């Protein structure tokens, strides 16, 4: 992942937070990886940010 | 962490003290103050200091016997902490027995 | 300066400029500016000086 | 591929009724219709939301239910809560909306795409609801306005006639009449501010799209349109849209043009591929440069860019890069380690260096990982000192580069000095805005040089052809002779009040420089001009002074560069000789004399000197400073129309020093003078084709005397003149002159010749000839005395002296008399309000006023009821005195001559009997109608010191005689008592 | 502040004011002493906006 | 307001002392220092508590004779601001000599 330095966008990490908490079968300990968030001011900012 | 914070915590001390034992002496519940109150004193650093920089509280004691003449500085805001708590709950115990003590009669 | 206030209209008299930390002599230096000959300024100032 | 055209055909209407301007809104639908755009109409707010559901969905390829698009248009798109600032702050910055679906991903609702065209998309509708709207929608939001306005009213009080919820956005406002269009940057102010920003555009030579037609077949195209409106605009923190010049747009593209193609053609570190944009000097620079670096970054293969300016202009420029966020371009700890850690940072690479900086960084270090990379120079504050080895280097320690200039200087084989050319170094020269577009956009004023033909005796020295000879007879025999100097300074002293618009005392006027040669030269200057001067105070003890300044320090340092220019002096006052130092001295004590100042004599007392004397020369108060080698370039003043030259100028050394003129100020400042006493026209048409065509000495410098005596057909624009004549013609034939006037049609037509005849006569006065021939009325029958002095002071010979005693101008009373016939034409409809139709005209008849003070000296001059009707028609000679007739009249009758034992007693006299009028009539005025007489003289004292009256500020509400708050109340005599002081204070203003 | 910007100088104008903060020591200067002279406004500037 | 915002007006303070003063010594830059970091404290109550409740600075000293004595509790907490201060800048000063000095030669 860190090889697309400055990718557009943020939120492809909120994707791929999603399926690998998918995992339903069996004995999840899931429901869980909720602490990467949105804020945060502006885009460009949230991009930058967690870029670096 | 304001000093309202902490007042409430030995408000609801102070009403224990008063309920769960069922004192009906002035002086018995100011050394029921002198429990709760001292009891009710923050430990962490920056939460004793939050309530240095709140509102209410002032740094100047006015019995310098409060003091240990050296470097043991937090023991001198907490000791401004137990008297601004005593002071509030010198007036907090004058209003809770007679409101109080009149509530219990049952 | 960083700004354009080297080369202002009311910093000329002072010669030398005012630093970061210690601009409160920035306002007396404006003072000296709108005053007439007449009148009279009443400023306060910070007793934390030696020669700043 | 572009958005300014370089080859365009401009196309033609029909008509097509270009009169109603409904019809010119159909015209413009149809016409967008046919571009491409897309119009559908909307009457209400709900399909508005409907069409931005449906683009939104278009764009980002989602689909919202009820609940995700309420949630998204109450919370993003219109609170209420939300401002216009905050609408635009979304549109240039926070054009992204982060947005939460019901199953919980976060994903991306653009707003406008700022990566793409064709994604991006337009539809145009009209309003709801007495007015002619055009609204382009751009995915929906409005942002783009059209107003239309009527066709004979002018776009300058078209100007002036400033819920509902999602009409925020609103970017552009374009207004127009059809012929005319401006476009506003969000509608922000008024008058005042009105003709700065509202721009227009044009095509690739400046010249001017002015039509709605070829406006909308050029700039509402929507590659136009949307490259204008993203790219090319900003949102400067804060509170400020900033919209792009044209020319400065055109650049832009010019350059990322030029940068794409070389780097198709993989042309990099080769001077073909540069190129250089000259821009004139004093524009704004700044955002240029911004902007033109900004893109630079924003390109993914360009992998460095740098904007190198020169000493010390880092500082500031650095914080005006600040302006909006974030270029991060500094480094001043200054390193050549941090430098190249600042060169291993990322996604903010533009840094604004010195060219020291990178020299430092030349000869600091060899083997730099930026050395192979693709890296982007952009030049500034191009002269030619600190130079030339950073182009060897940069040629040897890079592989890759780029290089473009901004230079003010530019340096062609027309000036070699053995100097290095500008296409040389740069390339082509890819966009160039020059001062004939700049007159040609009216953003700066004309010129007039004059040279002098008063010395037949050293004319030949002063037309010598050979600038190495001019060296060989640089003495003081040829050019700083005595005689030479003193007959120059006598036409200095002669004409300067002519020049400077100084006829009247009560005239505001301007001042004037007077450039000269050298150290020796202007030591030797000063001292003959102190001395004249002195002697001309001898003359007649009534002659008026002039204060001269003057300024130089250290040196001719340099040649420095090509042909030919400024010796820019450094500060050091001590490096010349014993003599200009004590000179020096001599002129900082004259000024701490008068002026009662402490500049002292090191680099710091000079530098406040030099400072306050900007300043002191800026405020119209130093009427004269000589010049030597400096306030030629960087100096700036609105009021300076008149410049004195004697000193060998060249090409464009000569245009920066003609444009310390040009700037406007008002409607009298037409443009700029220069007499001169060496020839120097011939560099100045060598200038003009240095420029281009022989189409510019046409538009830029000046017609003749005669060419504004009787007119001209231009060939240039295609206007028609009349000149002079034709206007006193009009005036003596057409009209029952002077002040036989009576009926409204002649009343307007009176105006619309005399307002032509003043401007026509106020263009006439800055020269020689006319000035002659209007102080042909003040000689003598015969007297070879008085018309010798003359003919002496005009150097005007027999043949000429009869020759301008044939030519007649009407009498210069009966002049009066029709100023005052104008005046009562004014006065008469001023008030209340067909004479709605020319604006009466004002900045030229509110200067050559008497304030009574010359009249008082004509009731002390004329000896003797001799003086009793001389008075009775200079009152309405002069607008604001109307009131002030029976003031004047009353003392002049109560008294007479025996209250006058000389001029200055008259004068005191008046101010005495005119406070106990004051204070007479005062009481008299406010015992008539009952005012609170403490408060009553409170506002006295209010609306003297004011000088004005009005009924804001309500204390004079409380200056109320007994009441007036309640509403069954005429307001009156609030109002009439009004009338009442505000006549009084005319009467009295100015007075006790 | 009052007491030494007053008095003797009974002429325009009155008054002006870099950093103002609020109109508190703008305020007893000429409330009290209206009676003495009115001649112009007050002139202030301020950075903070709800100080502003 | 933390430690670092108090930080950073020493640090510009020390800068400006080093750099329009011209001084290319050890000793009389510590003295600059001495000058700088005494006066970038803050004065205000909460403002030194919530550089007390920040990181970074504790609450005992190293050298008691920085403390008055007395009740002067706020002087001994800002006199352990500056003692924090005083050695973060000899830290700062050893960094700043070589790093300016070498950095004015022209």
């Amino acid at each position: 992942l860190n090889a697309d330095l400055n990718s557009i966008f943020v939120a492809i990490e909120s994707s791929a937070y999603g399926y690998p908490s998918e995992a339903d079968i069996k004995g999840l300990f899931a429901d869980f990886d909720t602490t990467s968030n949105r804020l945060g001011n502006t885009v460009k900012d949230k991009n930058a940010r967690l870029a670096a | 962490m304001t000093y309202n914070n902490v007042f409430d915590h030995a408000y609801e001390m102070l009403k224990e003290n008063i309920r769960y034992d069922d004192i009906r002496d002035t002086d018995d519940l100011h050394d029921a103050i002198h429990m709760a109150a001292d009891n009710a004193v923050p430990h962490y650093y920056a939460d004793i200091f939050s309530v240095m920089a709140s509102e209410g509280i002032d740094l100047e004691f006015e019995d310098s016997g409060l003091m240990p003449d050296t470097k043991d500085v937090i023991r001198i805001l907490q000791a401004r902490i137990y008297e601004q708590l005593t002071i509030d709950l010198w007036e907090d115990a004058e209003d809770l027995l007679n409101e109080y003590l009149e509530e219990v009669e049952e | 300066d960083d700004p354009t206030l080297i080369n202002d209209e009311r910093f000329a008299p002072a010669g030398v400029l005012a630093p970061k930390s210690k601009a409160d002599f920035a306002f007396v230096l404006h003072a000296l500016n709108y005053l007439s000959a007449k009148g009279r300024a009443a400023i306060v100032c910070f007793p934390g000086i030696f020669y700043r | 591929n572009f958005i300014v055209l370089d080859k365009y055909i401009k196309a033609e209407p029909t008509g097509d009724s270009y009169q109603s301007e409904s019809d010119l809104e159909r015209e413009l639908i149809q016409d967008l219709r046919n571009q491409g755009y897309e119009f559908i109409s909307v009457k209400s707010q709900s399909a508005m939301l409907a069409n931005v559901r449906e683009q939104l969905q278009n764009l980002n390829g989602v689909v919202f239910n009820d609940s995700e698009w309420r949630r998204f248009t109450e919370q993003y798109l219109d609170n209420p809560s939300d401002g216009i600032l905050d609408k635009t702050r979304k549109i240039h910055i926070d054009y992204i909306c982060d947005f939460i679906f019901d199953d919980e991903r976060l994903e991306n609702i653009y707003l406008i795409d700022k990566k793409n065209l064709m994604r991006n998309k337009v539809q145009i509708i009209q309003q709801f609801e007495n007015r002619y709207d055009v609204t382009i929608l751009v995915n929906g939001l409005p942002l783009v306005q059209i107003e239309l306005k009527k066709r004979g009213v002018a776009i300058r009080e078209a100007f002036n006639q400033i819920e509902n919820s999602l009409f925020k956005y609103l970017q552009l406002f374009v207004i127009s009449n059809g012929t005319d269009t401006r476009y506003f940057a969000n509608t922000t102010k008024r008058d005042k501010n009105s003709f700065d920003f509202t721009m227009n555009w044009a095509k690739s030579d400046n010249t001017l799209i002015k039509d709605l037609k070829d406006f909308t077949a050029t700039c509402f195209q929507k590659h136009t349109l949307l490259n204008v409106l993203v790219n090319y605009s900003v949102f400067d923190s804060s509170q400020t849209l900033l919209v792009m010049r044209p020319y400065q747009i055109a650049a832009t593209e010019r350059i990322l043009w030029k940068i794409k193609s070389s780097f198709t053609a993989k042309n990099w570190s080769k001077p073909e591929s540069g190129g250089y944009i000259w821009h004139t000097t004093g524009s704004g620079k700044t955002l240029t440069s911004f902007k033109a670096a900004r893109l630079a970054t924003e390109l993914d293969f360009i992998d460095k860019v740098f904007f190198v300016v020169d000493r010390k202009d880092l500082d500031y420029q650095t914080m005006k890069e600040y302006q909006r966020f974030s270029p991060d371009s500094v480094n001043g700890s200054e390193n050549t380690a941090g430098l190249k850690r600042n060169l291993d940072k990322d996604d903010n690479k533009i840094i604004v260096t010195t060219i020291q900086k990178l020299n430092n960084l030349m000869k600091a270090e060899s083997d730099l990982p930026v050395y192979n990379q693709q890296v982007v120079f952009i030049f500034d504050e191009c002269h030619r000192s600190q130079f030339g080895e950073a182009q060897k280097n940069l040629k040897k320690k890079f592989k890759r580069y780029y290089q473009f200039g901004f230079t003010g200087t530019p340096i062609f084989p027309e000036n070699a000095l053995g100097s290095e050319t500008t296409a040389s170094v740069f390339g082509r020269e890819l966009h160039s805005y020059v001062i004939t577009d700049a007159i040609r956009d009216e953003k700066v004023l004309k010129f007039k040089v004059d040279y002098n033909d008063v010395r037949p005796q050293f004319k030949s020295l002063e037309t010598e052809t050979d600038e190495k000879k001019l060296s060989a007879a640089e003495n003081q025999q040829a050019f700083l002779h005595p005689m030479r100097i003193q007959e120059i300074t006598q036409y200095i002293l002669n004409n300067f009040r002519q020049k400077t618009h100084r006829t009247f005392p009560g005239s505001k006027g301007f001042n004037a420089m007077l450039a000269v040669s050298s150290v020796d030269a202007a030591k030797a200057y000063y001292a003959t001009f102190k001395r004249l001067q002195e002697e001309a105070a001898n003359k007649s003890a009534t002659y008026k002074p002039l204060r001269i300044a003057t300024i130089f320090s250290f040196a001719a340092n340099e040649e420095q560069n090509a042909i030919g220019e400024i010796s820019d002096e450094t500060f050091d006052t001590s490096a010349m000789d014993s003599s200009a130092k004590e000179f020096l001295d001599a002129a900082i004590r004259e000024y701490n004399s008068h002026f009662k100042t402490n500049f002292s004599t090191d680099s710091n007392g000079f530098q406040n000197y030099y400072r306050d004397l900007a300043q002191r020369v800026k405020n119209q108060d130093i009427d004269l400073l000589i010049v030597v080698g400096m306030f030629l370039t960087g100096f700036d003043a609105p009021t300076l129309n008149t410049l004195f030259v004697d000193k060998n100028l060249r090409y464009h050394g000569l245009m920066q020093a003609f444009s310390r003129t040009n700037r406007i100020y008002d409607a009298t400042k037409t443009f700029g003078n220069i007499v001169t006493f060496r020839d120097l026209e011939r560099s100045t048409i060598d200038a003009i084709t240095l420029f281009g065509d022989k189409n510019t000495k046409n538009v830029v410098l000046e017609k003749s005397y005669t060419e504004y005596m009787e007119g001209f057909t231009d060939a240039a624009t295609g206007e028609a003149k009349r000149g002079f004549m034709t206007v006193v013609s009009e005036l003596e034939q057409r009209f029952p002159d002077p002040t036989s006037i009576e009926s409204e049609k002649e009343k307007k037509d009176f105006v619309k010749l005399f307002g032509e005849y003043l401007r026509a006569e106020n263009i006439l006065q800055n020269y020689d000839e006319f000035a002659t021939l209007k102080a042909l009325q003040q000689i003598d029958l015969s007297d070879p005395v008085a018309v010798e002095k003359f003919k002496a002071e005009h150097y005007v010979d027999d043949e000429k002296f009869a020759e301008l005693q044939t030519i007649r101008l009407p009498a210069d009373r009966k002049i009066q008399d029709y100023r005052s016939a104008y005046n009562d034409i004014r006065d008469w409809q001023r008030r209340e309000k067909d004479w709605d139709d020319v604006v009466f005209e004002v900045d030229l008849l509110k200067s050559q006023e008497i304030n009574l003070d010359y009249i008082l000296g004509l009731i002390f001059e004329h000896n003797r009821g001799e003086m009793i009707e001389e008075v009775k028609r200079l009152i309405r000679s002069s607008l604001g005195n109307r009131a002030k007739e029976g003031l004047v009249v009353d003392f002049i009758q109560q008294t007479n001559l025996d209250d006058l034992p000389d001029k200055a007693s008259i004068i005191d006299a008046f101010f005495t009997f005119a406070q106990r009028e004051q204070q007479r009539e005062a009481e008299a005025l406010i015992k008539e109608e009952n005012l609170n007489e403490d408060a009553a003289k409170r506002y006295i004292r209010t609306s003297l010191k004011r000088e004005y009256a009005t009924e804001n500020g309500t204390e004079l509400n409380e200056t109320l005689p007994k009441l007036s708050p309640l509403n069954p109340q005429y307001k009156t005599k609030k109002q009439a008592v009004f009338q009442k002081i505000v006549s009084f204070i005319e009467k009295f203003k100015g007075v006790g | 502040i009052a007491q030494l910007a007053m008095h003797g100088q009974t002429h325009v104008n009155k008054i002006y004011d870099p950093a103002a903060g609020s109109g508190s020591l703008l305020l007893q200067a000429k409330k009290q002493f209206d009676n003495h002279i009115i001649e112009e406004g007050f002139f202030g500037q301020e950075i903070n906006h709800t100080t502003y």
